[PDB]
C-alpha cells in the first residue's frame, strides 16, 4: 500500500489549480499557437496522481481567423501503463468513427511529471518519437509539471535528433543516459484559455489506467473510444484487485 | 426411556446438523435466529411436544414465536446496544416480553419467571414486574427532529402552531401533571403551559435555523421551510446529521471523503473502538479498499471499515463487533441517500453519481466492481468468478444476441443457456437526444427512450427507476435531472420525454461541443447509458 | 506425519512467501507472468497453491501445465504426487506422446506437454473445464509455445471466467507487457564468466581442455554440466576429452552424454551421484537446459549453440542448422547451476555472445496462424497483437502456405479441412494427410507415421557408432522404409511391455516409442472426436507410405548412388543421413520421401521411406 497514500494525496489535487503557470516567450507569428481550454486542464489534473505519469492524446484545429491558431478541442484519454519519471502509452487511438470529429488533427500528447525541466527529458523523447515518429513529426509535447501547491505547463517541438536519437532507444534505462541532448526540443508557444471548453474521449470500457492489470495492458491493442467523463487514476475500476482481498 | 428416546432419537438425527444434535440427544434445545430455519422450527416442536426439557433462547423467541413454558430465567439482564456503543440492562419491554411466555394458559395452574442479574439492578426489575416503573415521556430529545417534520409537513408557519401541537403529545399531558420532573419554571403564571410550550419551541427553532432546516424571523414569527429539512423528514436523518452533511459536501467531495462523511453521522456518535477488538480491527483496516485517512484511535475509522466490511460481506468473530456493524448497515441504507438527495439538489455531479452507487452497493450487500450476475440471486456461484477473474468488459457478455454465443464466452455449454435467459433480463436504454433553442438563453433537449430488458416479476418487482440527469461537459454540474419509473407495461416500446434548461451566460457566448445525458439504474449495477448531446451546427437566436 | 513434513518444507521455498499476492493475482486477472529464480518453487508450487484454494474453501478446482518437454512433464508430476502423498493418478496426473498417467476428473492438475494441449484444443476450442492452465518455461519460443499463446489471448477475450499464468525465470519484462507480473524475490548464486577472445568455432576444444583444468586447480567438489549442440559434438567433445585424460593425465572423472536419443537408463544416470572423488562431467543438449535439478551439478559452461531447424517458404526447403542460442536459452542454461548451492556458470561467449547481439528469443509462423483463425482473433494474423510474427516476410509465407493447403479459402477465412488441422497438435500438412488416411481406411499406420515425424529419433547408436546395427536394418524387412522400421518396433514394442529389456536387445530408445505411442493415439482420440471412421484395411502400407508423399511433400529425394542423393527441387546435392536405414545399397525404386533435410558439413536426409514412381506422380 505505497498508493493507498498517493490516493488520499490525489484528493486535494485539485488545489493545485489555484497555481496555474505557463512557460513563455517572445510570441512569434511565424509559428502556430496552441490554445488549451482551462477547462481540460483541470479535469486532466484532478484525475491525474501526484507520483505516477498520466499521458493523453490532443486533438484540434485552426480557426479560420488564423489558421495558425490551433485551438485544442478533445483530449483522448487512452489505455496506459504509468510509472515514476515515464509513461506506456497504447497507439494513436482511432476515434475516425465518432461524431464531431470532422476535420481534428491530432496535434499531439499531453502529460504529468514530477521534475521541472526547461526541456524535453529523456524518458518524455523516447515516448515522443515511438509515438509520432513514422506517424506525425509536427506533434508536440505538453509537458505539465504538477508538484505540491501548483501546475506548471510548458509546451514541445522535438527536432529531427530528438526523434533519430529516440528511435535508437527502444528502451530506456534509469542509468544509461547515453547521447543526450536537452537542445532536442523547442519552445513551442501555448495559450492557456478559459473561453473555449474542450471535453474528453475516453476508452469504451471506460479505464485508462492499467496499473494494477499490467498482464492485460495491450500496447498496440486496437481499442474502442467514446466520448464520455474520464476516471480518476485510483477509481475502483482501476483496481479490481483490491475489492478481492476484501 | 422407552416412551421418548426412540421418538426424540429418530427426530434427533434427522434435521439436526450443528453442536444443537448432541444437546438435543439430551433433551435439550438451543434456539436463536442465523440458525438452520428447519433446525430451530424442530427446537420450538419438540419443546412444545414435551421431548426437550429445556430451551435456551435469545431474545427473538419472545417476539416471534408462541411457544410458552411454566418456566422461564432471563439469566443476567445484561445486553449491548450498538447504537449506544456499550453494555446496557434489558429494557422493560424486553423483560415483559421474555415474562409473557412465563405458564401455559390452557394446561398450567401457575406460571414462574425468574429474572437473574446484579444486585444493584434488582430493585429497578422488582418495579417492572410489580407495577410501579411510570411510563414518562422522552419527546424533548428528539422534538428537534420531529418539530422539523411537521414544518416540513407546512402544518406549521408561526410558532402557535407548534405551541398547539405540543398539546396532543404525552409531554404535555405528562407535564401538567408533574411539572416537577418536566422541569417547568412555574405552572401557575403559565396556566396550561403556554409560555413553556412557546419557549421550546424558539429554542428548538433557533438550533434548527441555525443548521439551516428552516428559515425562522423571531420578531416577525415567520417558520419556514428548507429543501435540507425536507430531506431529514421524508429520510428520517437526525438534524445533527444534516448539519454535517451540510458543511462537508461539496463540489469536490470524493469516495474517500464519503465514507468519512457517513462515518461522522450523529447515527453513530456513541461508536467507540474497544481495547480487545483493536488488534482485529486493524487487520481489516490495512486490508480495506478504499483509504481511510482517520486513525484505529478514531470512532470514525471503525464505522468506515465496518461499512467498507458489509459491502465486502467479511466473517466476523467478536460478537460486540459484528452487532455494531449489523447496526450500520440498518442505517447506511437511509444515511446514503440523505447524502444522495442533498448532491442532487446542490448539483455535484460527480459525488452524486457516486452515493447512488453507494447505496446500490449498499441494498446488494457488495462494490461496483463486480459484474452483475452476482445480482441476480439465481446464479451459480462458479459462473461469475470466471467471468470476473477474465477481465472481458461487463457490457461486452451483454452484446451477443445470440444463445449458443453466450455459452461459448462462459466455456460453458448448459450454464451458458441459462445465463442468456438471464443476460436478457438485464436492464438497458436507448437513448437519442436533438436541443432546440427556444430563445437564446432556452434549450429545449428532446429525448426518446427504450426500454430493453425482458420483464420477470421476481427479478424486477412492480418497478425499475431510473435517474436521467442533464450534465455539463466537465461531468461535474446536473444541469436537469428527473427519475423515469420503468414498469413491464413500458419495456420494449418506445417514448419521448422534453425539457428545457436555461444556458448560463458563459455557455451563451460560446456554446460547448455538448452536454452530456445520462440514465443510470437506481437498483442494477452497471446498468448507465449516457450520450453526448452536441452543438455542432448551432445559432442561438 | 511425512504429509505434514512436506508441507513444512514447502513452506520454506521462496515462492511461498508470496502465496497469497500470487492467489489474489491469478483470482482477479485473466492471464498474469510470474517472474521468479530458477528453483524458487513456481512449477511444484504454483498449481499446488491453486488447487488448495479451492479444496481450503470448499471448492474444486482441474488445471493444467507448467513445461515444453517431456521428461520435465513426467518428472514434476512424480515430484509433485510425491509433494501430495499420492499417487500419480489421483491428483498428480501427467500426459505426454506415449505416456499418459490421469489424474481423477474434478480437483486435478494435468502436467503435460505444449504440443499435446494444443492437440485437446481440437475436442475443446474452449479448452473448458479446465479452470486455470498454468504457464511453464515460457521463454523457449518454441512454434508449439508461440502457437498456444495465440490461442490463449484469444479465448481469455472471449472466456473471461478463464485464467492463463505464464511464468518464467529468463523472460522480457518488456516484452512480457507488449503481450500483472509478479516477481518473486530468492533462491543460490551462480557467478558467471565470459570468455574473452572470439569464441569463432565453439568447440574450441582448448578453450574446453584449458576450463576443465582450471575448475581442477580449484578443488571445489561439484559437477559440471556442459551445454551443445548435438550428438556429433557431444560424442567429439567427450570423447576427445576422454582422450586428452589418457593424453594428458576415471578413478577422477566420469563423462556422461545427454541426448533425447541415449538409452533411458543412461539418461538417469545423469542424476545420479559418482564414487567419492570422480567428478561427473555432463555434456548435454538443451534437453538438459530448462525445468531439471541435477542435485551435484555447481559448473556449467555454455557453448551459445542450439540446434535450429529452418524452413524457406519461396523454394520450400528445410535445413538443419547450427545456430547461435538466444539470451532466454543462456539463462535458463546458467540457471541449472544455483539450484542447490552456489555455482558457476562459464559462457564461451565472445563471438556470438556479442552477448547483446544475442537474439533475446526464427520460427515458421503457420501453425500460430491457425490458432489465430481458429480462436477466432479474426482480424488479420498481421494485426495480431503479438510479441512476434515479426518479420512481416515470414508472416505472408504463412498465410501464402495455409491458402495453397485450403486451410483458408479465398477471403483469409478458415475451411472445415483448416479448422480440424487447427486441432491436431501436428503440423497442418499431416493433419491434411492424415484425413486422407482417415479416407482409404489407413488412419493408424498413418497417424503412427505422423507422430513418428514429430518425435525424438527411435534408434540408439553407440557414441562414435558411423551407422546402424543390422539387427535395426532388418527392422524395414525388404522396404527401405525407415518410417517401417519404425511401425515394425513399435508393433513389437506394444506387445513386449517386458519393454526396458524388449528395447535394450533391439537397440531402440524406450521414451521415444513411448512418445511416439502417445502422439498416435491422442491424434486418433482427436479424430474419433471430430467424428471420423478410422481402420486399417489391405495394401495400406503402399496406400500409406505413399500418404506420406503428401504429409512430407517437398521433401523427395533422388538416388545417385551410394549415400548420395538428389532433392527433386531442381538437383541439389545431399546424403542419407547415417542413422538411416537406407544408409548404404543399390535398391529397388530410386525416389524416396523424407522427413528433414539438415545442414551439417554437407546437407542430410533423415528418415527416408523408399516410394515408386505412380506413388510420387499422384501425391
Amino acid at each position: 500500500n505505497e498508493w493507498r497514500k498517493s490516493a488520499i494525496a490525489n484528493t486535494l489535487l485539485y488545489l493545485r489549480l489555484k497555481n496555474i503557470y505557463v512557460s513563455a516567450d517572445d510570441f512569434v507569428e511565424e509559428q502556430n499557437v496552441y490554445v488549451l481550454p482551462k477547462n481540460l486542464l483541470k479535469k486532466f489534473i484532478e484525475i491525474s496522481d501526484v507520483k505516477i505519469q498520466v499521458a493523453a492524446f490532443i486533438y484540434g484545429m485552426s480557426a479560420k481567423d488564423h489558421p495558425k491558431v490551433k485551438e485544442i478541442k478533445t483530449v483522448v484519454l487512452v489505455p496506459q501503463l504509468g510509472h515514476v519519471g515515464s509513461v506506456q502509452i497504447s497507439n494513436i487511438p482511432d476515434i475516425g468513427d465518432l461524431p464531431d470529429t470532422e476535420g481534428l488533427e491530432l496535434l499531439g500528447w499531453i502529460h504529468t511529471q514530477t521534475e521541472e525541466l526547461k526541456f524535453m527529458a529523456a524518458s518524455e523523447v523516447a515516448t515522443h518519437s515511438k509515438l509520432f515518429a513514422d506517424k506525425k513529426r509536427d506533434c508536440i509535447d505538453i509537458s505539465i509539471f504538477s508538484t505540491p501547491g501548483s501546475v506548471s505547463l510548458s509546451a514541445y517541438n522535438l527536432t529531427d535528433e530528438g526523434y533519430q536519437w529516440g528511435e535508437e532507444n527502444k528502451d530506456i534505462m534509469n542509468v544509461l543516459s547515453e547521447g543526450f541532448e536537452p537542445t532536442f526540443s523547442t519552445h513551442a508557444q501555448l495559450l492557456l484559455s478559459d473561453r473555449i471548453t474542450g471535453n474528453f474521449i475516453i476508452p469504451s470500457g471506460n479505464v485508462w489506467n492499467y496499473t494494477f492489470m499490467g498482464t492485460a495492458f495491450n500496447q498496440e491493442g486496437d481499442y474502442n473510444f467514446k466520448y464520455g467523463i474520464p476516471l480518476e487514476f485510483y477509481n475502483e475500476m482501476h483496481r479490481p484487485v483490491h475489492f478481492l482481498q476484501f | 426411556d422407552a416412551g421418548s428416546k426412540q421418538i426424540l432419537k429418530t427426530e434427533a438425527a434427522n434435521v439436526l446438523d450443528p453442536s444443537l444434535r448432541k444437546l438435543i440427544e439430551s433433551g435439550i434445545g438451543t434456539h436463536h435466529a442465523g440458525l438452520t430455519r428447519s433446525d430451530r422450527s424442530l427446537s420450538e416442536d419438540l419443546f412444545a411436544d414435551g421431548l426437550l426439557q429445556v430451551l435456551v433462547c435469545t431474545a427473538t423467541l419472545a417476539w416471534g414465536v408462541n411457544l410458552p413454558a411454566h418456566t422461564v430465567i432471563i439469566k443476567g439482564t445484561d445486553v449491548y446496544s450498538p447504537e449506544k456503543g456499550s453494555w446496557e440492562q434489558l429494557s422493560p419491554q424486553d423483560v415483559l416480553q421474555m415474562l409473557g411466555r412465563a405458564g401455559r394458559p390452557r394446561y398450567d395452574t401457575f406460571g414462574e419467571g425468574i429474572i437473574i442479574t446484579d444486585q444493584s439492578n434488582v430493585q429497578y426489575y422488582l418495579s417492572v414486574l410489580n407495577q410501579q416503573l411510570p411510563i414518562e415521556s422522552q419527546f424533548v430529545s428528539k422534538l428537534v427532529d420531529n418539530l422539523n417534520a411537521e414544518v416540513v409537513a407546512g402544518n406549521i408557519k408561526c410558532r402557535n402552531d407548534a405551541v398547539n401541537w405540543l398539546a396532543y403529545t404525552y409531554l404535555y399531558v405528562r407535564m401538567l401533571a408533574s411539572p416537577m420532573l418536566y422541569k417547568v419554571p412555574d405552572i401557575s403564571s403559565d396556566g396550561q403551559l403556554k409560555k413553556f410550550r412557546e419557549s421550546l419551541v424558539h429554542s428548538a427553532l433557533c438550533i434548527l435555523k441555525e443548521q439551516e432546516l428552516v428559515l425562522y424571523d423571531a420578531e416577525n414569527d415567520v417558520i419556514e421551510a428548507t429543501d435540507l429539512g425536507n430531506i431529514a423528514s421524508s429520510f428520517y436523518i437526525n438534524h445533527a446529521s444534516m448539519d454535517v452533511y451540510n458543511r462537508e459536501l461539496d463540489e469536490h467531495t470524493t469516495q474517500i471523503d464519503l465514507f468519512r462523511i457517513f462515518s461522522m453521522s450523529e447515527e453513530f456518535k456513541y461508536v467507540s473502538v474497544r481495547y480487545e477488538e483493536k488488534r482485529e480491527l486493524k487487520q481489516l483496516l490495512e486490508k480495506a479498499p478504499i483509504p481511510i485517512r482517520e486513525d484505529i484511535d478514531d470512532p470514525l475509522a471503525k464505522v468506515n471499515v465496518l461499512l467498507q466490511s458489509y459491502f465486502s460481506q467479511l466473517k466476523f468473530e467478536g460478537f460486540a463487533l459484528n452487532s455494531d456493524i449489523v447496526f450500520i448497515h440498518q442505517n447506511a441504507g437511509r444515511l446514503l441517500r440523505a447524502m444522495f438527495e442533498i448532491c442532487l439538489k446542490r448539483g455535484w455531479g460527480h459525488p452524486t453519481r457516486m452515493l447512488l452507487n453507494l447505496c446500490k452497493s449498499a441494498t446488494t450487500k457488495m462494490w461496483p466492481t463486480n459484474c452483475p450476475l452476482r445480482q441476480f440471486k439465481t446464479c451459480p456461484v462458479e459462473v461469475i468468478k470466471r467471468l470476473e477473474a477474465s477481465t472481458v468488459p461487463w457490457g461486452d457478455y451483454l452484446q451477443l444476441e445470440t444463445p449458443a454465443e453466450v455459452g461459448r464466452a462462459i466455456r460453458s455449454e448448459k450454464y451458458g443457456k441459462q445465463v442468456y435467459d438471464l443476460l436478457k433480463r438485464f436492464p438497458k436504454m436507448s437513448v437519442t437526444c436533438n436541443a432546440q433553442p427556444i430563445t437564446r438563453s432556452v434549450m429545449r433537449f428532446n429525448i426518446e427512450i427504450i426500454a430493453d430488458w425482458i420483464w420477470d416479476m421476481n427479478v424486477h418487482g412492480s418497478l425499475e427507476p431510473f435517474l436521467l440527469m442533464l450534465e455539463d461537459t466537465d461531468g461535474d454540474s446536473i444541469l436537469y435531472y428527473d427519475v423515469l419509473f420503468i414498469t413491464p407495461d413500458i419495456v420494449g416500446h418506445e417514448f419521448t420525454l422534453s425539457f428545457t434548461y436555461e444556458l448560463k451566460q458563459h455557455n451563451q457566448n460560446n456554446l460547448p461541443p455538448n452536454f452530456f445525458l445520462t440514465l443510470i439504474s437506481e437498483n442494477w449495477w452497471h446498468s448507465e447509458f449516457e450520450i453526448p448531446v452536441s452543438f455542432n451546427g448551432f445559432k442561438l437566436p | 506425519p511425512s504429509k505434514d513434513d512436506i508441507k513444512h518444507t514447502k513452506e520454506q521455498l521462496p515462492v511461498f512467501r508470496c502465496r497469497s499476492q500470487l492467489l489474489s493475482l491469478i483470482r482477479e486477472n485473466q492471464v498474469v507472468v510470474i517472474i521468479g529464480e530458477t528453483g524458487s518453487g513456481k512449477t511444484t508450487q504454483l498449481a499446488q497453491y491453486l488447487y488448495e484454494e479451492g479444496y481450503a474453501n470448499d471448492r474444486g478446482k482441474s488445471i493444467v501445465v507448467t513445461q515444453p518437454r517431456r521428461v520435465a512433464a513426467i518428472s514434476v508430476a512424480k515430484r509433485v504426487a510425491m509433494e501430495m502423498q499420492v499417487p500419480l493418478g489421483k491428483e498428480v496426473g501427467y500426459s505426454i506422446r506415449f505416456e499418459d498417467v490421469t489424474d481423477s476428473e474434478c480437483t486435478k492438475l494435468k502436467f503435460v506437454t505444449d504440443g499435446i494441449l494444443l492437440r485437446e484444443t481440437l475436442l475443446d476450442d474452449t479448452l473448458d473445464k479446465y479452470s486455470c492452465v498454468i504457464i511453464d518455461e515460457a521463454h523457449e519460443r518454441s512454434l508449439n509455445t508461440d502457437i498456444l499463446l495465440g490461442f490463449f489471448k484469444i479465448l481469455l477475450a472471449r472466456r473471461r471466467d478463464l485464467k492463463l499464468i505464464i511464468t518464467s525465470a529468463t523472460m522480457n519484462a518488456k516484452k512480457f507487457s507488449a503481450f500483472p507480473q509478479f516477481t518473486i524475490p530468492g533462491r543460490f548464486p551462480v557467478q558467471t564468466i565470459y570468455t574473452s577472445n572470439p569464441v569463432q568455432d565453439y568447440v574450441e576444444a582448448a578453450v574446453s581442455q584449458a576450463v576443465k583444468i582450471h575448475l581442477a586447480n580449484d578443488c571445489s567438489s561439484g559437477d559440471i554440466l556442459i551445454f551443445m549442440t548435438g550428438q556429433e559434438d557431444i560424442e567429439t567433445t567427450f570423447d576427445t576429452l576422454q582422450e586428452k585424460f589418457l593424453q594428458v593425465y576415471i578413478n577422477d572423472i566420469e563423462i556422461l552424454p545427454i541426448y533425447s536419443a541415449l538409452p533411458a537408463d543412461l539418461q538417469f544416470k545423469i542424476f545420479q551421484d559418482l564414487h567419492g572423488t570422480k567428478r561427473k562431467i555432463i555434456i548435454a543438449t538443451n534437453i538438459a537446459e530448462t525445468s531439471l535439478t541435477i542435485k551435484g551439478i555447481r559448473y556449467v559452461i555454455d557453448c551459445g549453440y542450439s540446434k535450429l531447424k529452418v524452413y524457406n517458404p519461396k523454394i520450400g526447403l528445410d535445413s538443419l542448422v547450427i545456430t547461435p542460442i538466444s539470451k532466454a536459452n543462456a539463462d535458463q542454461r546458467s540457471g541449472r547451476a544455483g539450484r542447490t548451492a552456489p555455482g558457476t556458470a562459464y559462457r564461451l561467449y565472445t563471438e556470438d555472445t556479442f552477448k547483446e547481439d544475442m537474439y533475446l528469443q526464427r520460427t515458421n509462423l503457420s501453425n500460430t496462424l491457425l490458432l489465430l483463425k481458429s480462436l477466432d482473433v479474426t482480424d488479420e494474423l498481421s494485426k495480431f497483437p503479438f510479441i512476434d510474427k515479426p518479420p512481416l516476410q515470414t508472416f505472408l509465407s504463412s498465410l501464402y502456405e495455409l491458402w495453397f493447403i485450403g486451410a483458408i479459402d479465398t477471403s483469409g477465412q478458415l475451411t472445415p479441412l483448416g479448422l480440424q488441422m487447427a486441432k491436431f497438435p501436428l503440423q497442418p500438412s499431416l493433419s491434411k494427410i492424415l484425413l486422407i488416411a482417415v479416407r482409404n481406411g489407413c488412419s493408424d499406420e498413418m497417424l503412427t507415421i505422423v507422430s513418428m515425424l514429430s518425435v525424438p529419433q527411435v534408434f540408439y547408436r553407440p557414441k562414435e557408432r558411423q551407422k546402424e546395427a543390422d539387427i535395426a536394418r532388418n527392422k524395414f524387412f525388404i522396404a527401405k522404409s525407415d518410417h517401417l522400421t519404425l511401425l515394425n518396433v513399435f508393433e513389437q514394442w506394444r506387445a513386449n511391455n517386458f519393454s526396458s529389456h524388449w528395447c535394450n536387445k533391439h537397440f531402440v530408445q524406450y521414451k521415444s516409442l513411448v512418445r511416439a505411442r502417445d502422439i498416435r493415439d491422442q491424434l486418433l482420440t482427436i479424430l474419433k472426436s471430430q467424428k471420423i471412421p478410422v481402420i486399417s484395411s489391405g495394401k495400406d502400407w503402399d496406400i500409406i507410405k505413399k500418404c506420406i508423399c503428401s504429409g512430407f511433400a517437398h521433401q523427395a529425394a533422388k538416388i545417385t548412388g551410394l549415400r548420395n542423393y538428389v532433392h527433386l527441387k531442381t538437383g541439389v546435392s545431399v546424403q542419407l543421413h547415417p542413422t538411416s536405414a537406407l544408409h548404404g545399397l543399390g535398391d529397388l525404386p530410386p525416389y524416396v520421401v523424407y522427413h528433414e533435410l539438415l545442414m551439417t558439413s554437407k546437407e542430410y536426409i533423415c528418415c527416408v521411406t523408399s516410394v515408386d514412381p505412380f506413388w510420387l506422380m499422384e501425391y
